[PDB]
């Protein structure tokens, strides 16, 4: 078996946002980024990278948590609350 | 042990005392069990047929199998009551 | 309220509050209730005929209407047997003879009586 | 996992299981060469049983 | 996954994760039960057992059919085919 | 073309009920042929290709006889 850890989903979605093309910078980005207004996120674009989230994780998400994660470390400490790895 | 009591028919027995009834009644009835014994034993016979026979027993023991499907409407428990309650020829 | 009996139930109750029935399973599973089971909180005002809309109510599928799905099923009869039916008058014959037996057609061999050949006989 | 967002790696697989394959899959397609050969005129249809 | 479980409980299948500690002792007595129950039935059941062709002669079977029109032309039966 | 058997010959061997014919006469030493084998397919096929020698030749019968039975058929529709 396997099992996740944190520094697993910190690479992962650091990883994951130098793979999209509407970020503002590939060095900007931190642990405690807004992924709004320090990434030059939209409204619109965020929801595209939350389906990369999602899909990328595996585990699916409704749309009540879909603006609760407006920051980085709000994910990161969403998707390390769930066992589903 | 083995007893043979004997058959009492309901024809002349008096339908007062206890007894004669009982008996015949008794008698009606296991005399009715041998009557079955014969639909038993030709079935124990007709399955020992098919067992041999394999495909000709359609002429082999035609005879035994519409002899098993004679004996059965008349080859069961009827009731003492129905002789009993009634009388033919009359 | 809901449904034709729903409606037909409402005459009898007299202090029962008559609340909307609404089936649990297709509330959705991401609120998080009491019961996780059943998508059910605590203190919820219960329908008026509960059974039909528990959890353990049968499954009332959610994508084709029902009276509509009914046209669906009965379409996929009808250009079923319809058409096989329809196969019937366009099927062509065979090339050979069924084949035949002999002892005149083994009437004998399957019990049979000469008074009883009409009840056996294949093709003598 | 240490490949993040590149090319994954050549898997690997154990020994045991690889030659098993290659075991299945030869037996597969030499009994298919059999039994095709050997039925070859049946098989494919032919020889038919009209007269002329 | 080894999620801890509330050992309270006793059920006829264990529970939960039953590896008790003598499973190699208490093997060898319920296998020596297995096999010193079937070979105790197989004995058993075997005077139950018989072949089924040929266990008696066709010669019985065709006087059965004699024994059977015997008793068929005394109660007077047409065939199953005559009308 | 083989010959019939005899009626104690059908009621011995304890051939099944279609397989009785003309060509049984081939069937009564086959499955014997296989009862010596354990109905294994690489065993006793010469014989088993006399026994459908024998009923191709009943076939091409078969299908000349149908053949007969559509020329009256023809002349039925020709009664104009």
């Amino acid at each position: 078996a396997h099992v996740l850890t944190k520094d697993m989903i910190q690479e992962r979605i650091v990883a994951l946002l130098e793979s999209f093309d509407k970020v503002n910078d590939a060095k900007n980005i931190t642990a405690t980024a807004n992924l709004t207004s320090d990434l030059g996120l939209d409204s619109l674009d965020v929801v595209e990278v939350v389906m990369a989230i999602e899909e990328e994780f595996g585990l699916e998400i409704p749309d009540h948590d879909a603006d609760e994660i407006k920051t980085v470390q709000q994910a990161i400490d969403y998707v390390s609350a769930q066992p589903a790895a | 042990e083995h007893q043979r009591p004997e058959l009492v028919s309901f024809d002349d027995i008096n339908y007062n005392d206890h007894k004669k009834v009982r008996e015949a009644q008794e008698s009606y009835t296991r005399e009715q069990f041998i009557r079955l014994e014969a639909l038993k034993t030709v079935r124990k016979a007709l399955e020992k047929c098919y067992e041999e026979s394999g495909p000709n027993h359609f002429e082999d023991c035609k005879n035994l199998a519409e002899q098993y499907l004679d004996m059965l409407p008349t080859h069961r428990l009827q009731g003492y009551l129905g002789y009993q309650r009634n009388d033919p020829s009359k | 309220i809901r449904a034709s009996f729903d409606k037909a139930e409402e005459p009898m109750l007299g202090d029962y509050p008559d609340i909307d029935p609404f089936p649990a399973q297709l509330k959705n599973p991401y609120k998080k209730y009491d019961d996780q089971q059943d998508r059910r909180n605590l203190e919820e005002p219960l329908s008026v005929n509960d059974d039909l809309y528990d959890m353990w109510s049968p499954d009332r599928f959610t994508h084709f209407k029902n009276q509509d799905a009914l046209k669906y099923f009965i379409g996929f009869l009808t250009i079923f047997f319809g058409a096989s039916y329809v196969a019937t008058y366009f099927v062509p014959e065979k090339a050979a003879i069924p084949r035949e037996f002999p002892y005149e057609g083994l009437w004998k061999e399957s019990g049979g009586t000469e008074k009883s050949k009409a009840f056996f006989g294949q093709r003598s | 996992n240490y490949k993040w967002n590149g090319p994954l790696p050549r898997p690997h697989v154990s020994a045991g299981h690889r030659i098993a394959t290659k075991f299945l899959g030869a037996t597969m397609f030499f009994w298919m060469f059999l039994r095709i050969k050997e039925e070859y005129p049946a098989m494919l249809g032919l020889h038919n049983f009209y007269p002329p | 996954g080894r999620y801890p479980f509330p050992k309270d409980v006793i059920s006829m299948t264990g529970g939960w994760w039953a590896n008790p500690s003598n499973w190699k002792l208490n093997g060898l007595f319920a296998t020596g039960i297995a096999v010193g129950l079937a070979l105790w039935v197989s004995t058993a059941t075997l005077p139950y057992t018989r072949r089924r062709e040929g266990i008696t002669s066709e010669s019985d079977i065709s006087k059965w059919n004699a024994a059977a029109g015997v008793w068929r032309e005394r109660h007077g039966k047409i065939s199953t085919g005559e009308a | 073309f083989p010959p019939l058997l005899s009626q104690e010959d059908m009621k011995k061997h304890k051939i099944l009920l279609a397989y009785r014919d003309r060509c049984a006469a081939l069937l009564v030493p086959l499955n014997e042929c296989r009862k010596k084998n354990y109905y294994m397919p690489w065993a006793c096929g010469h014989e088993r290709h006399e026994y459908e020698m024998c009923e191709v030749a009943d076939f091409q019968r078969r299908v000349k006889a149908m053949d007969k039975l559509k020329a009256e058929k023809i002349e039925q529709a020709k009664a104009a």
